[PDB]
């Protein structure tokens, strides 16, 4: 199966650094789920996923979403990863809530009960007052994360860059451990 | 195929589940095609050692492993490592557990062979070459070659491969007797396969001729199969092949076509003369294009048959061989006849007391010297004495042609001595009675033998009666041909028990072919002379059709032959169910007889119903309007069937023009446009046009007027939105009618309109 989804938001924060982050963590991981970048067969096989990357709320008075990625056949995803533009706070709460709602509708529709797994990485320091403003969810970034962690044991790990901001400490308010233990100078492990 | 496969999976599997299990026992290849292409893409990816071998079959894992049944025999064996267990999906012969030594009759194509083509290509080739290496060590057990004979598309797509295989097998004439290749296939190839590429079949003709010539063939006593196959194939190709394909036989006739097959050469030139009529290949010029036929004329005059000597040589544009009139030497100047009679008399008187000498005397055979004595023997109550039988079967293997030629000439000369009827009673009482049991000729070569002298003008008035008693001679064996009606016609394409059928048939009725019906002192049965006998004597029809042609189209002067031929067809109807080519069979019968057909048409008024009556002996459910025409033409044929001919014309041209999308290509054509002469519906247009109304004075003018009334006059049924197609169909028809029909049309058009 291996139904994993990848979400990033550090585009506005770090553009050039995002390229190295990709080529060091995502591009090798992409070969774990694909026989090689060509095309390739893509259909409703359960292993399909999404691709959500957006920006912050400050420079966005009329646009927040341009996503289109039903399956991507595990090729178009890495194809548009490189081909994306770029651009304080991060407003990652909105993207996190949208991804949460998407995972919810997947579990409610793509059932077979399905051992959903996911990974999320964001280099930008997130902080914002609004949470969803689109659905029942309402709160803050802290509320959003404790909801995503405590209410449901969604398997989530955070392999942050070697630089560490003043957010890791506050991000330990979730009863499920963030599991930042995989900190090793060796290269990216396939599946620890 | 990657993007093609992606788009196909996108288009076809447009849903959100895994539906359509699609068992489909009758036919499931179309349904399981998705699973098959999935398996093939996975195999290709594994062979490429990349793309992760297309993993995650989670989507359609159900259909992916549906294999774990005849219907489920989706052979993906072609790749590799599936030739032992998945090959067993088709039941093979039984060799471990214990003539008629082969169980498991053959399989039918439509059932499973309709799809499995890419796998079984040269499996049997290994078997036949392994057999050919050392020798035919045992009587051939595999009878599954029947299925192999029903394989046209294989050679149609791999002509290079089969050609290379044939070339590699060619040295088997020096390897072992050249026997294990010919009799294995030739009979089914000639029987099960009727239509074939012209160049291919003429190359096969040349190859079989070369093999017959070299190496030694005198030991193949049953070689008559080769001659029958050659004559049957050479007749089915002379329609429109010579003029286009001349470039394909520029040198093949120049090398070898006249080694020993004189009868075959005569039949070939007769078929050529028949073809020449269609379509005016030699009428235009006189001898400019005659270079194509001058070499053939030279080759045949190297043995000079066909020596009418300019008497009734009228079925030609210009008789060029007519110059050589002195080569006839008929009956050796009428004087050496009595001399050879006295010579064979003296030879009989010597044979009375030269038994130990006649063996060394009959060296070289001497065909027109000794064989005439055969009339004296068997007149003494089977005076065979078996002294020369072995020597004959040992030496005359080639000279038997001239032997039976002289024998036929002598017998027709002896029977011609009636001349008035004073002998007819003696004939009926003793002569035709003793000749019954047991003639060795078995009506093999009598055709050209009779054609050489009986058709001559000299004594046609008695040669006519000779032919008449000849066709009426069968009265003891014709019963077998009569009862043989419900043996082949019931089972000819829908094989269910044909194997055991013909086994039982050729077991019960016949006892032997090479020996005589006498049981001597010791009789060791040891039945082994039965290599391959699928058809015992049904094959004779393919040779008899040219005989019936030459006996009517060439012998037509005397009318009472009409009373004979109708009984002939009433008796041979069931035998006629093997092929239907009336166009070349009737078109040539009107090359120059239109000005005088009235005499022939006075009996053709019945012969039309005789021919269509014989044609009624066929149940393919392929005709539903000709019978309606017959019904509308059964009472007072001199009043009714003229006017509604226009209706029939509109109906047939509508069937023709509607070949594309309508409903006419429904119950009319069927099953399966493979052996029923359907490369095109073209001939199905001309099928009835001629035979329509040859009975009355309808031909000549009224036919053309009727055909043109649908043009200058607005027919009610004729719709004014598709005129062009109708005119095209009328042209298609008229291009295939005899001369006067489409000749008078021009004059009528230019007559008054201009």
């Amino acid at each position: 199966v291996a139904d994993v989804v990848f979400v990033i938001e550090g585009t506005a924060n770090l553009g050039p650094y995002f390229e190295g982050l990709r080529k060091h963590y995502l591009l090798p991981a992409i070969e774990y789920f694909n026989g090689g970048p060509p095309d390739f067969g893509g259909d409703y096989g359960g292993t399909q996923y999404s691709l959500v990357v957006f920006n912050t709320v400050d420079c966005a008075p009329e646009s927040y979403v341009q996503c289109h990625a039903p399956t991507s056949s595990a090729y178009e995803f890495v194809t548009w990863l490189d081909g994306i533009k770029f651009m304080s706070c991060s407003l990652i709460a909105e993207g996190l809530s949208t991804a949460l709602q998407l995972f919810d509708d997947f579990k409610k529709m793509r059932e077979q009960q399905t051992h959903r797994v996911c990974l999320l990485i964001c280099n930008s320091p997130p902080y914002l007052l609004p949470a969803v403003e689109s659905t029942t969810y309402s709160g803050c970034t802290t509320e959003n994360l404790v909801q995503q962690i405590g209410e449901r044991g969604i398997h989530f790990s955070i392999v942050s860059p070697r630089k560490l901001p003043a957010l890791r400490l506050l991000f330990e308010k979730a009863a499920p451990p963030a599991l930042l233990e995989p900190l090793q100078p060796p290269t990216d492990v396939s599946q620890d | 195929f990657l993007p093609v496969m992606k788009l196909f999976d996108l288009l076809y599997p447009e849903k959100e589940y895994i539906p359509v299990p699609d068992i489909n026992k009758p036919q499931s290849t179309h349904a399981f095609a998705m699973t098959c292409i999935w398996i093939h893409l996975n195999r290709k990816a594994q062979n490429d050692n990349s793309k992760l071998q297309i993993p995650i079959p989670h989507s359609l894992r159900l259909h992916h492993e549906f294999l774990q049944i005849a219907l489920l025999c989706n052979a993906y064996s072609t790749n590799s490592e599936c030739f032992t267990l998945p090959m067993g999906a088709l039941v093979e012969t039984i060799y471990g557990n214990g003539g008629s030594i082969t169980p498991l009759p053959m399989n039918l194509l439509d059932s499973l062979t309709v799809h499995a083509k890419m796998s079984l290509i040269h499996s049997i080739a290994t078997r036949v070459i392994k057999l050919a290496h050392a020798k035919s060590s045992v009587a051939l057990a595999p009878a599954l070659v029947e299925t192999y004979s029903r394989l046209l598309v294989y050679m149609e797509i791999e002509s290079l491969g089969i050609k290379g295989f044939i070339s590699q097998l060619l040295p088997t004439v020096f390897k072992s007797h050249a026997w294990g290749i010919l009799h294995t296939l030739l009979e089914m190839f000639s029987y099960r396969m009727h239509h074939i590429q012209p160049h291919y079949r003429v190359q096969l003709l040349s190859h079989l001729h070369t093999l017959a010539a070299v190496a030694q063939t005198n030991q193949n006593q049953l070689h008559l199969c080769v001659e029958s196959t050659a004559l049957r194939l050479i007749t089915a190709l002379g329609s429109s092949e010579v003029q286009p394909q001349f470039t394909r036989f520029l040198s093949d006739p120049k090398t070898v076509l006249s080694a020993e097959s004189e009868e075959l050469n005569r039949a070939l030139i007769l078929t050529l003369a028949r073809a020449t009529h269609v379509t005016d290949f030699f009428t235009g010029s006189d001898s400019i294009q005659g270079t194509w036929c001058k070499d053939i004329l030279q080759t045949i005059m190297s043995f000079t048959p066909h020596n009418w000597a300019s008497h009734t040589l009228s079925c030609f544009p210009g008789p060029l061989q007519a110059f050589f009139k002195q080569n006839n030497v008929p009956q050796e100047s009428r004087f050496n006849l009595k001399k050879n009679v006295e010579e064979e008399y003296r030879k009989w008187k010597s044979m009375s007391n030269e038994n130990d000498i006649i063996t060394h005397f009959s060296m070289q055979g001497s065909p027109p010297l000794f064989l005439c004595l055969l009339w004296k023997m068997l007149l003494e109550t089977d005076h065979i004495n078996q002294i020369g039988y072995r020597v004959l079967e040992r030496i005359g293997a080639r000279a038997l042609v001239a032997h039976v030629r002289t024998f036929a000439d002598f017998l027709v000369y002896e029977f011609s001595t009636s001349a008035g009827g004073q002998q007819l009673n003696k004939c009926i009482e003793i002569l035709n009675d003793m000749v019954w049991k047991y003639n060795i000729v078995t009506l093999d070569r009598l055709i050209l033998c009779l054609a050489m002298r009986s058709h001559e003008g000299n004594e046609a008035q008695v040669c006519y009666f000779i032919i008449q008693l000849l066709l009426l001679k069968p009265n003891d064996f014709r019963n077998r041909v009569s009862d043989f009606v419900k043996e082949n016609s019931p089972e000819h394409w829908l094989q269910n028990d044909w194997h055991t059928k013909h086994m039982n048939y050729h077991k019960k009725y016949p006892e032997k072919l090479y020996f005589e019906g006498l049981a001597e002192q010791v009789d060791p049965p040891v039945q082994i002379q039965s290599p391959y006998l699928p058809i015992y004597f049904g094959n004779v029809c393919l040779r008899f059709l040219p005989v019936f042609d030459i006996v009517i189209h060439r012998f037509l002067e005397l009318l009472p032959v009409s009373k004979s031929l109708e009984t002939l067809l009433d008796h041979l109807g069931g035998l006629y169910k093997f092929h239907d080519r009336p166009v070349t069979y009737l078109y040539n019968t009107l090359h120059y007889y239109e000005m005088h057909l009235r005499d022939r048409a006075f009996l053709k008024r019945k012969l039309v119903h005789a021919i269509i009556g014989s044609l009624k002996d066929n149940r393919p459910q392929g005709w539903c309007l000709s019978d309606t025409y017959l019904k509308c033409a059964m009472n007072a044929r001199e009043e009714n069937p003229w006017v509604p001919d226009d209706t029939y014309y509109c109906r047939l041209i509508g069937r023709l023009v509607d070949t594309m999308a309508g409903k006419s290509p429904g119950p009319f054509p069927n099953c399966d446009w493979r052996f029923n002469e359907f490369p095109n519906p073209a001939a199905h247009a001309l099928h009835v046009t001629c035979v329509e109304l040859m009975a009355l004075a309808v031909s000549g003018k009224e036919v053309g007027n009727a055909l043109l009334n649908v043009v200058l006059k607005s027919q009610p049924l004729v719709p004014r939105e598709n005129i062009t197609a109708w005119m095209n169909a009328i042209g298609l028809i008229i291009t295939a009618l005899p001369e006067p029909y489409w000749i008078v049309l021009h004059d009528r058009i230019v007559s008054v309109i201009s």
